């Protein structure tokens, strides 16, 4: 329903553009674009990790070891380049498609948070945006924002329309 | 009030557990490719061994005289490096070598091996020195007279020392049964090597071999490792090059094989032959045979990771 | 809340089930069910997949190899096939379970998408189904399936009722 | 209005992070368990070995004759395959054995050995031909009349090709002591094998062993591989059996043992014993000893992926 | 929305905590609870594991083994330790994702059911708790937990309101 | 009315995907820390070896006497067991070791070798019973008259069971070659062994050896195995110690190395030196050299699974 994203939206990852009678407006929200970094931060750092065990030498490219025991070796180290190529394409994998669903849960909870801050004086259009049924004036937009709108001191008059 | 995401123009194509090519805003990468063509050694004591071999660095020919009794943390094998100035090669090698490499560096300690009834100063051309010389560690034990026949002798070395010590003795393979005839005299020549781990018997095999420095003659290089207070026996009666005097470990190190030149500007903890591996990405494309402490080889080449979101512009 | 599933449903995934005066009527959303086939197909396209890494023979079935060297063989060739069951079977259980909670992801989208289409005409009845408070013909039943319902060309006379 | 999903009466039951026995619609298998009783090599140039053993190619007993130069992809070792004829063994066979099974075949090369002094048409019952033969590859030297000595000989030969040159000469034993006067003289024997990595003596060793195939004697077979322009050097004294010809590596190829007949109309580069693996399926359950480029082995017999949503009939 | 949890909820994993005029109320949902607790149970049964797989003895504590041939089992002892210690932390981690974002997906569950049963009677408040429009006595609360709540027996008294 | 989840005042941290101490009501472990300082062998036949050498129950020490025909399912090498009272050592020493963990135990059985022309009573003062005694299931061949020689023998064994038997034989070195002299005469002695897949040859070689229990001297004990129905042959003419009986594998068991008392009260399937790992979790950081049906060795000593919810308390 969000049919496209905001290219002109260079201020954070979530933000709001809001039309009333007093004019336009786009700000982003600090608070879940904050979440969304601060949780691909985590996996970054998780990622992003240097190992303490350290593997020495068992061939020798100079002077080439036996021919059986080079097999051997050369065996288990194309079955363990295996695995870790394996772990690492299931890896990337894994974390990108969660890291896609986070991003597109982080959005869907904003959207569901903001709808329930306008309980009545508002209705869902269908396609991400709210439909107030009361102009509010830019005072109001910036109550919306930062949770301080109230949910009954506009109630009233956006229910006779 | 219309609330949404922000999105870029030109995204990055990355793969999940779905689909292949998802733009996201941003990615980075996982697999290391950048390599730096050398071998960064800062803050660690280095020994390049050179013209050095890291098994001569025990028997002590000519090219390892500065390397008897080296110390370090990290070793480097070069192509150049050669184990031996008389031809001849070791048994188990490549296991010495790899006790070698994490050894940390090996401290010499005389045997105090006397003898009597035999001459002691075998020398060659190929070992050059001042002149003609031998390997330092070790001694060409031959007869008195140019002929005539050698004594069985029985020698034997106990280790003092806590720690287990390196024994190398050489058995000579001369170019014929006559030159064998002059250096110790007829009949059949046998070591015997005995302590609580070893057991072993040799016997000189002489006959033609390829002319590698001159010669046409090898040397059969042997190693044993003592523990402590154990005592080592050898009875021999020709053909035995003697240890003179023995090797101990010193620590712990690490030994790679390269052949790029030594940076103590850059530090690193992962090296091939190629140079050193400096990253903190978990997996690396660049040599599968890498040692130290690495990040895991792969066979991709590349595996993005999204850091954004998906990229779903107008 | 959709206590079970349509086996009369042979057409789709996903499909519509109206009941108004004019009839009956069950006909699958074909881009929903699309979707979902899309993906499941994208899972067995990453999952189907040749190796070219070839392994040449270590052992020897006609005249054995060493005893040592071939339980050196045997003790890695068993760790590896350990690492491997373990890899397929939670990458099996991993996949099933994403599979699972996608389709339920994608129905449950389905259902808020109508639900946003029929914004004060309707009202969620808490099994999955919608009540409309005014007779919607077949016409307007076709045009709810390819999303063309008009919000307020029919809100006035449900809002009575 | 209501809208839901689809359902089936019979389900799939699958296994998942949480639950093991969930109905799902739809599944498929991952673990392959169909097995093509046949080695499938539509494409490949392919060699089965039959009698033939695989080092015999490299020495010529008779059942090797149609194998001395062969040139393969694919090469298959049969279970009543022999690598001799004369009863012996090689030395090192399994490392031989992995070296010619990825060569892609061999080419012979004649190393232009000629005798002065000696006889060189030694044979036997056991290869047989027309009548009493020998290895095709090989030259059985003896002493000229009946008995008598043998001179000590230096044979060399130089590798003049860009690759290594696999060379392969043997030392044989006789049934008694008596015997081994017989052919070569009395007094003790010594074989001397000497190059740039190679350096080893070997001493013949008379004795009574089961007859197999009449004798009763044996033959070991020794190899080395000789690096472009090393030179290998000999130097023997009796019961030594003479390289005439030697093998040269062609390129690549693969090896497998198997007992199933070979089938020009399916292809596959997964093979074993039983057979060829034709799957796109990620794991396998047949063989953990598969060969080529196979699905991994995994221990469970089935492993079924959910194609499928959860199934909730009425 | 719901910035806590309630430490005096011992009964169960999720619960009631009900205010009208007659008094209080704090009483477990057995139905949900039971549910994640049925999903725990099934991960610990998946890995709580035993293997039939014997490993023997290949080296030797008493007597060392080969130099060499002990570098080569050392060698593949120590990179299938490292494998097996990615994958234990790798499971660990995402099966504590996978546990953490499933209580959370079951309580949004449960408040999306307990919405759909109050229709037009009730209105989100926007953390966590339903406003009734009339006083609703413990009778008509313990409907409510059974799901047994009528939803239009109820509904022109609260939409006056 | 309000509806929300517990909580607790004092969670639990937890790793996840994203975060590094991530608070949950309940967790528990998965790397097994607990180790009981046992070997639990409650059901199982258990064979503790103690002062007995796993490889003397086939030559039969002193100390091996009360395990020359065990049958066990469990088989504990101790630190204090000794292979050998003569001095001396095995070929292959760890192989056989790894054959013998995994036999069952062994059956013997008379070879039924008959001599005429030697002594066959050799005996030592360091293999001590009632007096001065030998291997028990070896022989000491030596010559009649305190010297005079050795005639060559050939001796036969044809292996008529359906298992494949275990054939050990020795070669002694005397501390001298007087002693070899004054054993079994003067001259090259040489033992050959062959079967089908056996060939290999053996020569003695005295000299002087570090005392170990006074001598001295030593003894090189081999060994082969025989397949159904295939014979080995021994020909020898002095320096061997002869085979009196055979070995034949019972079945399957398992053999840990371990210095800790059993314990038939408790069971387990998880063995290390330091005792039974008893444990349902996946994971272990207690010995990466486990052996037995074990978790995975992890290098981690802890690894949190969450299983309770996320803990938000007020
Ligand atoms: C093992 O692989 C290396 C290349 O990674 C190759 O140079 C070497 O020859 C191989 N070992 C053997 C025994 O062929
Ligand atoms: C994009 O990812 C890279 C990864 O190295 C990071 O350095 C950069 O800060 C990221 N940019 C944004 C805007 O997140
Ligand atoms: C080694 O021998 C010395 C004899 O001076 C003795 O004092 C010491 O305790 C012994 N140590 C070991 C480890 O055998
Ligand atoms: C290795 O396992 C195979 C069966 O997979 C068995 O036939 C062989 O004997 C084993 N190797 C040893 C040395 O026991
Ligand atoms: C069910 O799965 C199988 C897997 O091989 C597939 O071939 C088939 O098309 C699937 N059927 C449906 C209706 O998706
Ligand atoms: C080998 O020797 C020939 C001598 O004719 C020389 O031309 C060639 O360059 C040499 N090649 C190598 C690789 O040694
Ligand atoms: C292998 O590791 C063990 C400790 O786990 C050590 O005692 C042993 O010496 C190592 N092997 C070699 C050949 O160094
Ligand atoms: C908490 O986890 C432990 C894990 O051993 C379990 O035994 C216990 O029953 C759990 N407690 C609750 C209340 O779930
Ligand atoms: C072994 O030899 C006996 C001769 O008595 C024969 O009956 C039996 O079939 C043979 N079995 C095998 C496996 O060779």
């Amino acid at each position: 329903f969000i049919e496209n994203g905001w290219e002109g939206l260079i201020d954070g990852w979530y933000g709001f553009r809001h039309q009333n009678a007093q004019g336009e407006g786009t700000a982003a929200d600090y608070k879940s674009t904050q979440s969304a970094i601060d949780q691909i931060t985590g996996k970054l750092n998780r990622l992003i990790e240097k190992t303490n065990q350290q593997f020495e030498l068992i061939d020798n490219e100079f002077n080439e070891v036996e021919k059986q025991i080079g097999n051997v070796i050369n065996w288990t180290r194309d079955s363990i380049t295996e695995v870790w190529s394996y772990n690492a394409e299931l890896l990337v994998a894994m974390e990108n498609q969660h890291t896609i669903d986070l991003a597109d849960s982080e959005m869907d909870k904003l959207y569901e948070r903001v709808k329930r801050q306008l309980r009545e004086n508002a209705e869902e259009d269908g396609t991400g945006c709210f439909e107030i049924f009361h102009k509010c004036d830019d005072d109001c937009m910036a109550s919306i924002r930062n949770n301080t709108y109230d949910h009954s001191k506009y109630r009233e008059e956006a229910m006779q329309n | 009030i219309c609330l949404g995401h922000h999105a870029v123009s030109n995204g990055t194509k990355v793969n999940t557990l779905t689909e292949r090519g998802v733009e996201v805003v941003n990615a980075t990468e996982t697999v290391e490719r950048t390599n730096i063509p050398r071998i960064c050694s800062k803050g660690k004591r280095t020994v390049d061994l050179g013209q050095c071999g890291l098994l001569g660095t025990i028997t002590g020919p000519p090219q390892c005289d500065q390397f008897l009794e080296f110390s370090a943390d990290l070793i480097i094998e070069r192509r150049e490096g050669s184990d031996v100035c008389y031809p001849g090669k070791f048994v188990n090698e490549e296991a010495l070598r790899q006790i070698l490499r994490e050894s940390g560096g090996i401290d010499k300690e005389a045997m105090g091996f006397t003898y009597s009834g035999i001459r002691t100063n075998g020398a060659t051309s190929s070992c050059r020195r001042s002149g003609s010389s031998f390997y330092a560690e070790m001694k060409w034990l031959l007869s008195n007279t140019d002929n005539a026949a050698f004594p069985q002798m029985t020698k034997s070395y106990k280790n003092t020392r806590k720690s287990p010590a390196l024994i190398v003795w050489g058995i000579h393979h001369s170019g014929s049964t006559a030159e064998q005839t002059k250096l110790y005299g007829s009949g059949n020549k046998l070591v015997t090597v005995g302590s609580s781990n070893y057991q072993q018997s040799f016997v000189p095999s002489p006959g033609a071999r390829p002319q590698v420095n001159g010669l046409s003659g090898r040397i059969d290089f042997h190693w044993l490792m003592l523990n402590p207070n154990d005592t080592v026996t050898f009875s021999f009666n020709g053909a035995f090059i003697a240890p003179d005097r023995a090797s101990f470990l010193r620590g712990k190190s690490m030994g790679i094989q390269s052949g790029v030149q030594v940076d103590a500007n850059c530090e690193g903890d992962c090296y091939h032959s190629g140079g050193t591996i400096i990253s903190n990405l978990p997996f690396q494309n660049i040599d599968s045979r890498a040692v130290g402490k690495c990040p895991r080889y792969v066979k991709q080449r590349s595996l993005l990771l999204a850091t954004g979101m998906k990229n779903v512009p107008e």
